[PDB]
């Protein structure tokens, strides 16, 4: 310490300094004084390397670094010792991560481009405000900017520093980050549409447009530390409110007449300037909408050619009246949609010529049509405008017209259609009748008349049209659809739409239309009849049943159109009407059901022993109709009382059995009964029946149990009771035969919705099907009374019956539903191959352990080969803990909270507890929690801030039964209250529908009220007003609730956050202030493809809005916004907002719109460097979405939007499913099963095969059923291995084999998968050992011939004339002098060859040695022995590489020259040496392949070229490199297992390998590239899918 | 191991030191019988053309060495194996 304070105590002394840091070498402030000396003497003298040893000799960088160090090295470095010192030094300290990227920080605030190359060389990643915003802030070189963008840095920060440079004033950086912002060279394009620049000049787009030290001192200190004019430019979302500045003759007007598409949509302008316009001279493309324009310019058409103009949301004014004195005929489409019009152009005729479309739909043009004297015109729109009258002469000079449309106008008649006229759209106009000039077209495919007044409709006699493709007449007024003239000149139909139509009956001739593919007939209200003709029909396969009451019975699953198909058409083959009902006879115990039934059987055969399970038994009537009905004996105790609701169905008719032993009281016990049969058969009919009248007298009978009967259990919540009797259910007698009577006549006049079901037709299949079940039931076993699938199978083989599997799941539910058999359709049970005939036993031996018997009471565990399934009804039909004898008495319970202030509180007050509704119910609602349940509740609790106690509590004076539901205020009682209330709510519409039924007669109890309280003064108040959720939610305007007097108030969300959107994690609610939105036809997007979405404003931005309608069900609003809660992802679309108001549903808007669209119109923006993008970010969704557990339905082409056209963004597509066909998995399509997502990875290799083709399959629009097509064959499309490859592996017929989606991302993430265009196979056992190019493009290989673009199979050169050597030598050319050696070498230069005993042939005879040429002057090498010439034919250099023996071994040193590749530095490859050698061209003086290769296998070079260095391996593994610090880039290990020459070709790089095979694999020149691009493109996601978390 | 090293550069004294002490390949592609006597091999040497290194070799995705000898066109090198 001594030298250190003498040093310090003694400054400005060079020489004490030098003894001082001598001395150093020979402790946190000592390096103050050593970096005090050395920034002292940074450059006074060269004295460093003494404190370059000592700082060598030397936690001790950390603080140097600290102790500002750096300044001095960066001093010093702005002498080979001392520069190797340096190096060294630096390559030392910057070991460390954080020191580098502390000196990287504290170099960039300078300006300096010699240490920062330096240190980005040797690492300091740009990711650590940012690093490029600081650079940007200080007006820094453009050198230090440019060098940052060539570095790994983030996209958003280079948006970032964009604005803060825009805020400044500058070029150089502001074109520097456009360009790495947009700039699309491959695609000849600029992406400039996202951003938000306030202003464009031509400085910025300037450099745009297409027209050493550092890395030597980065090697040396990494040494020592190991030891075509571009056309596309888009400026939308631009705010440009002016664009004249681009408008002048800068240097970039002569560089802008090769545009050829303009795009400034979603902008602020006024007018195009006028010299723009004329100095555009080549575009055909332009678009401008959504700007606020106020007239036509008039000279727009004045360029050369145009076409595709495009101003469709600005407000021109009323008259748009073009110039006549322009007669431009290249237009072709004239978009004017959506402005302020009144009139149509005036001199449309005269200034163009050849438009095609010409689109006004949305204008106000209200006066009547010109004669419109267009000759080529194709498509007219005129949609939502107010016409009055068309103009006789409106369509005579059109005779080319297609696709007139005229929707919401208000027309009368039409004039004169053009014989040529193919598709009308007249959609929601006034029309009384269909015109005759309609009627008199010949060519008619596509008319829609919706929403119209049509009374008559002709049939297909008055229709000269032979070519109707399709009809729409939906919510028309039509009675008669006269079909019997002629019908089948209809027969090409497809569509045929009358929903909303006042029909009767189907006419018996629509079965001849057989090309009908939809026929929608819906809401009609009177038909209640589907002829039997509509079996030859199989074409269609949608058709909408809604409100028609049909006597089919319907099926959940087992419903499908073309199974209603194919059941009328079994319907036609013979149709016998049907005799079955069910009469299940329900009551309490000892109230005589069995008995009664007993001698209604006339049975004598026969103490009953109470009544376990359901005793299903059948019974035939004798009248003279068959009639059999099946009874069920219902057991009467209170614990069989969960499983009745399941074995009570509306097509039936039941019963109800007093006691009248003990009279007006068990009159009273059939309340429970009749309110559960009101609940679940709202229609159905009950028959009262008095059981006791030998021991009860006439006091009894007259009691009001027969006049309460007529008083109170008549009517008020009850159903429609027919008739009562008082029968003495021991004996036959009067009563009784009374009793059956009326049990008969009932049956016989059911009428469920006037239709007779006791009496329906139905094909005698399904009868056949019944006698064969019945008379099979005998022969099963008696344990097992089931059949399995194979023996119903077996059985319908057997017999005469003609259903195949199609029918089986529709003729299995009818007879489930008839109730001979159950049938369990569900594809989740361990049961749905098992069919249960007999279901008498079935019920039998369920409902065993509820009549048979440390822990509280109801709760068991396994105890006494099917049992293992057995269970699983058992949790399937509420029975296992067991709800039944689950303590009835409530258990203690203790609340955490009850102050009045922070529990949330929701009353259920129903008249009675339907059967089994808790035992549904506490099975429904279940970090573990804590819970104890009993009969009538649960009270699930997790934590003192989280728990839920629903139960039932009941009040004084108060016969009814209340259902409470307690939670804490948080969020999470909150979420919890929410989850409860959405449970409960589906449990009683789906399961008792009665509760939820408004009763049109009488009044609007509901029968259901649904309090909520809420309570004024917080705490001890002890009184919480009621109120009826749906009066507080008529109070949706406000989120403040008041009494009568405003002094106080309370917010909704604490009294019921259930209404307000408050029950979900993140708090989703917009201040309507914030938000812009208006609904109207101007902002629908996409024209209503994508249902109720809007555009809108948001926080500034722009959205789209989906806007829900008016049926304030507030279910699925919730039921979407639960799911987008936790779904964070780049490729997931994002939540935004969600509010009540309107109830909408703000999400991010893609401006490039769907994918759909954007194939289907811009296929020339598809490049091969997109569509794989567009896969990954799906593929990357897929993945995410199944990562969780959820499943997508269908992906398709519609499903996906694009967010951007740049190639190189963080985010191009994301998924979308909106609410409210071909792209079907062969898995579900074809059978029934539950979804999974392999159907998902089946979308997705479909979608995949959309995008691969240009258009795909969907451009043809027919009928689209392991048959797909090879693409390549017939589509057009460009080879794509490893994506055909991937095509067919996610089209495989087994789903269990496609890969999972966390796999195919993998597949697809490879940039060997972009950059690879053919990989020609050629025939078995040919050798070729050298190739040649000929550029169509063509290889000619050693002299056989190969097509690039045909594949046809038929040393080496290449003048259209080819030079070959053989082996013996005998050298010969094909559009010469035998050598004494073999011809080793050829290349073509103004030609040398080679020989093998050593001499060189020019076409000079010269001999050097004792046969490899190369370029770049020249070079090459014969032997062991390199050299190097040039014109002069001269050794200019000599270098032997057998020198090269200190480092490798005499093995590769020794051997022969093979190849070398020569820039600025010789690389020279030798025979088995997998060490290449590196010579330099001045000092006359290691790559290691086989150490690359351990780092990822022969390692024997054997070919190399340059372009990024590519060396062919003898294993076959391609090595790549780049000529900056050798470092690996990737090892491509290719098929070929060998190869043998690979050369560049026109930009394409040709391999050839030996697999014998031979295989030609054509790789892309941009692949260096694309191996890092890629990888830090998929970085840069990756943190973005973790930021979302 | 310096022993590689002596082999490949065929020093008979080094190589016999190390040996001495206490690379087949090696000594095959430098074609040194010292090297060989003292210490696949077959392929190597039928490939670079050395008689008695393969004919020592034979008294004491990689194919039989005959396969190359053909390929490398050594008459002699391809009869003597042919003929074992
Ligand atoms: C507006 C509202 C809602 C949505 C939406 O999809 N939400 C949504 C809902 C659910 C799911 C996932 N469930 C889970 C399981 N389910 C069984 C299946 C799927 C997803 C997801 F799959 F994403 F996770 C997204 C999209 C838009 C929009 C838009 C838009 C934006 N930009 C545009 N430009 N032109 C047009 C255009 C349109
Ligand atoms: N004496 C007499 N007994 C009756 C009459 N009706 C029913 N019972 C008795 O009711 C019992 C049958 O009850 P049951 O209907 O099987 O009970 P459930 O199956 O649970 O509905 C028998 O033991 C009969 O003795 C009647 O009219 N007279």
């Amino acid at each position: 310490d001594s030298v250190l304070h003498t040093l310090q105590m003694y400054p400005d002394d060079q020489e004490i300094q030098c003894l001082g840091l001598s001395l150093i070498g020979y402790g946190h402030l000592l390096a103050k004084i050593l970096v005090s000396s050395l920034y002292r003497f940074k450059d006074v003298a060269e004295i460093q390397t003494k404190g370059f040893q000592t700082i060598l000799a030397i936690s001790f960088s950390k603080l140097l670094v600290h102790h500002s160090f750096d300044l001095v090295i960066f001093h010093q470095m702005s002498d080979q010792q001392f520069l190797n010192l340096c190096c060294k030094c630096f390559a030392k300290v910057a070991m460390d991560d954080y020191l580098k990227n502390v000196m990287l920080e504290r170099a960039c605030d300078q300006n300096n481009s010699i240490m920062v190359e330096c240190l980005l060389l040797l690492g300091a990643d740009a990711n650590q405000s940012s690093l490029i915003c600081q650079v940007c802030e200080k007006e820094s070189s453009p050198k230090l900017v440019e060098l940052l963008l060539n570095s790994g840095s983030r996209e958003q920060d280079v948006r970032k520093a964009l604005t803060i440079s825009i805020g400044k004033g500058d070029s150089q950086i502001i074109s520097l980050l456009l360009r790495r912002l947009a700039l699309d060279v491959a695609n000849n394009s600029i992406c400039l549409g996202g951003f938000c620049i306030g202003k464009v000049e031509p400085s910025w787009l300037g450099p745009l447009f297409p027209d050493n030290i550092a890395s030597t001192l980065a090697r040396m200190v990494i040494r020592y530390q190991m030891k075509e004019y571009i056309t596309s430019l888009d400026l939308s979302a631009n705010e440009l409110r002016d664009i004249d500045a681009l408008s002048q003759k800068c240097c970039i007007s002569v560089h802008l007449e090769h545009l050829e598409k303009l795009e400034l949509h979603q902008n602020a302008l006024t007018s195009f300037p006028q010299q723009l316009c004329e100095t555009l001279k080549s575009l055909t493309h332009l678009d401008l909408h959504s700007n606020k324009f106020t007239s036509f310019p008039s000279y727009l058409l004045k360029m050369s050619c145009i076409a595709n103009l495009d101003v469709s949301r600005n407000d021109i004014g009323p008259s748009v009246v073009l110039d006549p004195t322009v007669k431009c005929p290249t237009l072709k489409q004239f978009n004017l949609s959506y402005n302020q019009l009144s009139f149509v152009p005036e001199n449309l005729t005269d200034v163009v010529e050849k438009l095609e479309q010409l689109i006004l739909e949305g204008n106000k043009i209200s006066g009547i049509c010109s004669p419109l004297r267009l000759k080529e015109l194709k498509i007219l729109n005129l949609s939502k405008n107010h016409i009055s009258s068309l103009s006789e002469n409106f369509l005579e000079a059109c005779p080319k017209v297609e696709s007139f449309s005229a929707r919401m106008n208000f027309l009368a008649a039409m004039p004169f259609l053009p014989p040529s006229m193919t598709i009308l759209k007249l959609s929601q106009n006034k029309f009384s009748c269909i015109p005759e000039a309609i009627l008199n077209l010949p060519h008619l495919r596509s008319l829609d008349m919706s929403s119209n007044d049509i009374q008559y409709l002709p049939g297909p006699a008055h229709w000269k049209s032979l070519n109707l493709r399709e009809l729409l007449f939906s919510h028309n007024q039509i009675s008669i659809l006269d079909l019997s003239e002629k019908a089948y000149l209809w027969s090409r139909v497809e569509k045929l739409h009358l929903s909303h139509n006042k029909l009767k009956e189907i006419p018996p001739e629509i079965g001849c239309l057989e090309n009908l593919t939809s026929l929608d007939v819906s809401y009609n209200l009177e038909l209640r009849s589907f002829p039997n003709e509509m079996g030859k029909l199989s074409k269609i396969w949608d058709l909408p049943l809604d409100e028609l009451h049909l006597n089919f019975d319907f099926k959940h699953i087992g419903c499908k159109a073309k199974d209603i198909i194919r059941f009328l058409q079994q319907r036609l083959k013979k149709a016998v009407p049907y005799n079955r009902m069910k009469l299940m006879i329900v009551g309490n115990t000892g109230s005589g059901k069995t008995t009664l039934l007993q001698q209604l059987m006339k049975t004598k055969k026969s103490m009953q022993s109470a009544t376990v399970g359901i005793d299903v038994k059948d019974w035939p009537i004798q009248i003279r109709r068959d009639l059999v009905l099946n009874v069920w004996d219902f057991a009467g105790r209170e614990e069989f009382y969960s499983t009745h609701p399941h074995f009570m169905t509306q097509r039936a008719l039941y019963l109800a059995v007093y006691d009248l032993s003990k009279g007006q009281a068990e009159v009273d016990a059939m309340k429970p009964w009749l309110f559960n049969i009101k609940a679940r058969a709202s229609s159905s009919p009950v028959i009262l029946v008095g059981t006791h009248l030998d021991v009860s007298d006439e006091k009894q009978r007259k009691a009001c149990m027969s006049k309460i009967t007529k008083e109170l259990l008549n009517k008020r919540g009850f159903p429609a009771i027919r008739d009562y009797h008082f029968v003495n259910a021991t004996e036959e007698s009067d009563a009784l035969a009374k009793l059956r009577k009326t049990i008969i006549n009932e049956s016989l006049n059911f009428k469920i919705r006037d239709q007779l079901v006791v009496g329906q037709l139905i094909p005698d299949c399904y009868v056949e099907l019944e006698k064969i079940i019945l008379s099979e039931r005998k022969n099963v076993p008696i344990e097992f009374p089931v059949i399995d699938r194979k023996r119903l199978l077996q059985l319908v083989r057997e017999n005469q019956l003609q259903l195949d599997e199609n029918e089986l799941p529709h003729a299995v539910h009818f007879l489930n539903e008839s109730g001979v058999l159950l049938h369990f359709q569900d594809p989740a049970l361990q049961l749905s191959d098992l069919y249960f005939v007999e279901p008498k036993w079935l019920c039998k031996i369920m409902a065993q352990i509820l009549t048979v018997k440390k822990h509280p009471k109801g709760i068991i565990s396994r105890r006494d080969n099917y049992m293992s399934q057995y269970f699983k009804l058992l949790e399937k039909f509420q029975i296992a803990l067991v709800p039944s004898s689950l303590s009835d008495h409530r258990p203690v319970i203790e609340l955490p909270h009850c102050e009045n202030s922070e529990i949330i509180i929701r009353l259920y007050e129903m008249p009675y507890f339907p059967m089994g509704f808790w035992s549904r119910l506490i099975n429904r609602l279940l970090l573990r929690p804590n819970r104890m349940y009993w009969r009538q509740g649960i009270y699930l609790n997790w934590s003192p801030e989280a728990y839920c106690l629903v139960g039932s509590e009941v009040l004084d004076n108060h016969p009814e039964s209340f259902l409470k539901i307690t939670v804490p205020s948080c969020r999470k009682g909150c979420i919890l209250l929410g989850q409860v209330v959405d449970h409960i709510d589906s449990l009683m519409e789906e399961w008792f529908p009665g509760l939820l039924e408004i009763d049109i007669c009488g009044e609007g109890e509901t029968l259901l009220k649904k309090w909520a309280l809420y309570s004024f003064n917080d705490g001890e108040e002890h009184q919480k007003i009621l109120l009826d959720d749906l009066m507080k939610k008529a109070e949706e305007g406000d989120l403040l609730v008041n009494p009568d007097q405003p002094r106080l108030t309370i917010p909704i969300s604490q009294i019921a956050p259930d209404l307000i959107l408050a029950d979900l994690p993140r708090n989703i609610m917009l201040n309507n202030d914030e938000l812009e939105f208006e609904q109207a036809p101007e902002f629908l997007l996409g024209d209503g493809s994508f249902g109720s979405v809007y555009r809108a404003a948001y926080e500034g931005e722009e959205v789209a809005v989906k806007i829900f309608n008016k049926h304030t069900s507030l279910r699925l609003l919730r039921q979407e916004l639960v799911v987008l809660c936790h779904l964070h992802h780049p490729s997931l679309i994002s939540l935004l907002a969600a509010g009540i108001r309107p109830r909408m549903l703000v999400m991010e808007l893609a401006s490039k719109g769907s994918l759909d669209r954007l194939l289907q119109q811009d296929k020339a923006s598809l490049t091969r460097t997109l569509q794989h993008r567009i896969a990954l970010h799906v593929a990357d969704g897929l993945r995410y979405l199944h990562s969780a557990m959820i499943i997508y339905r269908d992906l398709k082409p519609h499903n996906v939007l694009l967010f951007t056209l740049y190639p190189n963004a963080a985010i191009i597509a994301k998924i979308a499913d909106y609410g409210t066909p071909g792209f079907r998995a062969p898995e579900v399509a074809r059978g029934n099963v539950i979804y999974n997502q392999q159907a998902d990875v089946y979308s997705f290799g479909l979608l995949l095969y959309d995008i691969l083709t240009t258009g795909g399959r969907i451009v043809e629009g027919l009928k689209f059923p392991g048959k797909l097509p090879d693409p390549v064959k017939e589509y057009g499309c460009a080879p794509w291995p490893m994506v055909e490859k991937l095509i067919k592996q996610c089209l495989k017929e087994n789903p269990q084999e496609r890969p999972t989606s966390a796999q195919v991302f993998d597949i697809l993430n490879s940039a060997e998968l972009v950059c690879l265009t053919r990989r020609i196979l050629l025939p078995k056992n040919v050798i070729v050992e050298c190739m040649v190019a000929t550029h169509n493009a063509s290889i000619w290989l050693g002299l056989s011939f190969l097509d690039l673009n045909t594949e046809g199979y038929t040393c080496l050169a290449l003048e259209s004339w080819i030079v070959s050597g053989t082996q013996s030598g005998t050298l010969l050319v094909i559009n010469l002098e035998k050598m004494t050696d073999s011809v080793t070498c050829l290349y073509c230069n103004s030609l040398l060859v080679g020989t093998a005993d050593g001499k060189l042939a020019i076409f000079k005879i010269l001999n050097i040695g004792n046969m490899c040429l190369s370029e770049s002057v020249m070079w090459g090498g014969c032997g062991t022995k390199i050299f190097s010439f040039s014109n002069d034919f001269t050794i200019q250099k000599l270098i032997e590489t057998r020198t090269s023996q200190l480092f490798s071994y005499a093995a590769f040193s020794d051997s022969n020259i093979i190849t070398v590749v020569v820039d600025t530095a010789l690389y020279i490859a030798k025979q088995n040496s997998p060490v290449v050698e590196v010579w330099d061209k001045k000092t006359e003086k290691l790559i290691d392949c086989v150490h690359f290769l351990r780092e990822v296998y022969s390692g024997r070079v054997k070919t190399l070229c340059l372009q990024a260095l590519w060396i062919g391996t003898g294993g076959g593994h391609i090595l790549l490199l780049d000529l900056s610090t050798r470092r690996l880039i990737r090892v491509i290990y290719n098929f070929c297992n060998s190869v043998r020459v690979m050369m560049t070709a026109q930009n394409v790089m040709l391999v050839l390998g030996y697999n014998i095979q031979s295989c030609l694999t054509v790789w892309d020149i941009n692949l260096p590239h694309e191996v890092q691009n890629l990888e830090k493109h998929i970085e840069v996601r990756k943190e973005l899918a973790e930021k979302m978390r | 191991t310096p022993l590689h090293l002596a082999a490949d550069s065929g020093h008979l004294e080094i190589v016999e030191v190390l040996l001495k002490t206490g690379p087949l390949h090696l000594a095959a592609h430098v074609g040194h019988l010292e090297i060989v006597e003292v210490l696949t091999p077959l392929h190597l040497a039928a490939l670079y053309g050395h008689l008695e290194i393969v004919e020592v070799l034979l008294k004491h995705w990689g194919e039989t060495p005959f396969d190359l000898a053909i390929d490398n066109g050594n008459e002699d090198i391809a009869e003597v194996l042919q003929k074992a």
